[PDB]
């Protein structure tokens, strides 16, 4: 609904659009998932991700 | 790091160690295959610096390590050791050869200024390094990490007679016993956002490590993210 | 309190429980022998309120307890349930008979506005109460406590669509699992200064308890300490 | 030296005096200790104090 | 270009749109002029306007 | 108004005068045909109030005037004369019969909170009224106006021992000689935006009028614009 | 009474003392006048002063 | 200065003119007998600079003038023309021979950081210089002065796409027609305190002079007063 509240439900970045709409986006190496809110890897070793089993 | 815990291999795959006249004198973070971000005060020297990525135990071999030479150092243009050793405490190291990205050698994410500050203001960051495990103590063999809370700015200014600039933030505990320390400088202060870590600070300085009533002082990366992206651009 | 720990007897000797139509519907703190400070929304009722000090297990007898009747309620003059249920969420209860001060019935210290805010900005407070141990759950039998970090104001405002007024502050954890909850309202948020606890907040409200991405909302006591001292004065 | 730095070393309250001096003070039920910085109980049950063995 | 700079050139109100665009608007009794920036009267006695010769 | 100038007819067509037991005891501004916005302290009385719009010389006839009775007064819900005479100093008057809009009877524009504050921060507003032309002096016959600069908040707080709340702002001159005064309260502080005036304040109070080192104190309308629109809505 | 209100009535600089007292002071080339609030020239050409007839 | 007025002789006895390859390319203020404070961007040149104090009409002789050579220039250590032409826009000029203090050659007072900012926040300063009397116009012969109001910081940032740093402040008028201009840079922005003027700014830059919706940009001297006193000390 708005970037001002819960980041407009975007996992990473949010931008306000006209008429109480928002566009979600992600950092380099990530793409906007199906839900248009979540971020998923778009490269083999996306930044800031732990891929080694913990 | 005083009072932290051993990292698990690949838990901080952006962490690098800086080696010179002395091993593990500072840390750094991988920006991309050719660039490390560290503290400017770490690299105010004429001695040659070696960067080691995929590192876990600085005295063992895990078969995940990558050593590089530094060919150029870009201290932030505002940094001036003659005026103040730690204000604008940020620098970039260009590597001779690209790092090969893998599960153990992974860049740290870097948001824009607005989001780096939002992430910092979530108030809980992780610091990691091979620095001293006690004030005046030995270095760590296994990479250490510590979760540190953000400290209110006025509270931090009241804690010390030294100037805390707006290019710095404070983080850590009042009670003493947990803090970054010598040898950790240059390394990352990161904030995890839904499993994705973002760089929110650079480990910079403090008085005696993990002292009661004192905090860790960090470079406020949000003020420098544009410069990092502009100077480290590959294509 | 969700995700806290059992207090030890006399660990929070300023804590009181408020009993009405239902037991332990709110908490409070001892100001002095005749006065309790609580949340105004707790005492927006026509039902008679009983205060219990020296309480540990609300269903057992420790031989340290003291029950009193409330003879007068002073909600802060700005509180207005018609406009907002939680803004200026503070009230005082006058007891019929004085409490007898002892190791289990001890007042909370209350600094002036400047120092209450300095104490709050140290960033780590203790909340205690007999409220729900899970969102929609049962009350606690043994008094619970939880250390909660202060939350950046803009971060708190971003966490909810509800207005966070300047008479409130946020505290707690992003990750969910630890928070104050129904039945704790009215109780204390305290900050320990060299072993002496000072009142820094009143447990007020929140959305679902201990939910991820949500925080506890507290009355910012610093704005009301003068009024507390002025209204509770004995001599 | 100054209330602006480490609370002028006062355990509780600090007030700035003339010429970089400070006066320390304590909350009700406490008195300024010998060192003129620390606060000590001046009453049987001082506020905010845990006196039951933990 | 942006509401953050010169009110996005809107005479009265500005709202940011997606991709560095803005939408200008006006108070009650006014309408957005041809230029899509200026405000002009849309009623006989628009608020805040001096219509008596000075 | 001390040290202002005579308005020209219809120069402030939103201005109204309030008449009671005494004429021109306060001013007000036209919100719409049925509602006036004024200061709450003006209408903390049991005496009947008359509103006069299209007024220029309170002792002459211009043939542009419109008199109405007040049928209801809505002080802001936070206003409380018992606690403070001037905090939340705003009220609405409902007229018995609608005003007839014309070149001499025109509403003041009211932006949202964000834009009312942007307009206030442009730093130069006009105040108008039939209040005293000198401290303890006679009222003005011809409506007076005065341009007043906004005053830095800390500077205003330093100017007086009286509390300046965040619901107020200060405006005027250090040097003395120019200020609003008794009888102007309730009237408008407006900011012109490309020839369209917007309400940015309500004339509220001060110490001695136009005294050196003292400022005019105004209700910060931005905090109340939503309430004005919500309470004065016609359709 | 306090530096926080009307500069403690000091013409130039104010410093808070213990127990709601203040000490007034002046810039270089000036001295504290008899009233202990006002500043008067202590040198032939004090800074920031217009001495040529206007 | 666009839209100002002619000064009277000795009205600004701290004002100096800087002459080089071109006369009156900047102004300055007398700190003491040997030092002038000006803008760093004025003295980012290899050409020799002459300072003239006791100046009134740059093309007439009043018999009150004193010419000196500059032997050393100290730009503030943070100034960096490569990064930004106007951030930290302050420099000191050492004169070859001391000025002789008199009614026409008098230093400007310089308070500490706290009081320089209090003085600035009074909100009304005087700027003076021999700069252009219109945008792209001729220089003034007689020294000009103009009173300028301080501008809210957010309002100033909204007025331009150029970055307004925290080392700068804005002052002037929205309506256009009155402002400092080319040739005034380096000169003083002063605030009169009970007849004693204090330096509150350095005339620095702007876009087109005296343009509607634009303001004059000034170096915020409060951030540099300690450095001025430390570098200009004589004994
Ligand atoms: N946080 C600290 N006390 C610290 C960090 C780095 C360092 N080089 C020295 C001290
Ligand atoms: N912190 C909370 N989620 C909370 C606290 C009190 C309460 N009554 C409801 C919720
Ligand atoms: N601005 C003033 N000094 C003032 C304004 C209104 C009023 N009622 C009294 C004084
Ligand atoms: N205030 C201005 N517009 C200005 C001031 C100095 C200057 N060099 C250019 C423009
Ligand atoms: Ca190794
Ligand atoms: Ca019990
Ligand atoms: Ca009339
Ligand atoms: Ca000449
Ligand atoms: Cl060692
Ligand atoms: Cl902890
Ligand atoms: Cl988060
Ligand atoms: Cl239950
Ligand atoms: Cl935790
Ligand atoms: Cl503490
Ligand atoms: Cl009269
Ligand atoms: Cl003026
Ligand atoms: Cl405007
Ligand atoms: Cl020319
Ligand atoms: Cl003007
Ligand atoms: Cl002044
Ligand atoms: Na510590
Ligand atoms: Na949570
Ligand atoms: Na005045
Ligand atoms: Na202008």
């Amino acid at each position: 609904m708005t970037c001002n509240i819960k980041n407009g439900r975007c996992e990473q970045f949010c931008k306000n659009s006209a008429d109480n709409k928002v566009v979600c986006s992600c950092t380099e190496g990530y793409r906007l998932a199906e839900n248009q809110k979540s971020c998923e890897p778009a490269v083999p070793f996306p930044c800031g991700r732990v891929s080694v089993s913990q | 790091v005083v009072g932290g815990e051993d990292a698990k291999p690949g838990q901080f795959p952006w962490q690098v160690v800086l080696n010179g006249k002395v091993d593990a004198f500072c840390g750094g973070s991988i920006v991309n295959e050719k660039w490390i971000v560290t503290a400017a005060h770490c690299v105010e020297t004429g001695v040659k610096i070696t960067v080691v990525a995929g590192e876990h135990n600085i005295e063992e071999t895990e078969h995940t390590e990558q050593k590089r030479n530094v060919i150029r150092i870009i201290p932030h243009h505002n940094y001036n050791a003659a005026i103040n050793k730690y204000n604008h405490d940020i620098a970039l190291l260009e590597l001779d050869e690209p790092l090969v990205l893998n599960s153990y050698v992974t860049p740290i994410c870097i948001a824009d200024k607005e989001y780096t500050n939002i992430f910092l203001k979530f108030g809980s960051g992780y610091v990691s390094g091979w620095g001293r495990v006690f004030h005046k103590g030995r270095s760590a063999l296994v990479l250490q990490y510590l979760r540190v809370p953000l400290v209110d700015r006025a509270t931090c200014l009241r804690s010390t007679k030294f100037t805390i600039y707006n290019n710095m933030f404070c983080a850590g505990f009042h009670e003493g016993g947990r803090d970054s320390c010598q040898g950790d400088s240059g390394g990352p202060h990161v904030t995890e956002v839904e499993g994705t870590s973002f760089l929110t600070g650079i480990i910079s300085w403090g008085e005696e490590c993990a002292m009661k009533g004192k905090y860790g002082i960090y470079t406020k990366v949000s003020r420098y993210v544009n410069w990092i992206k502009e100077k480290t651009k590959l294509t």
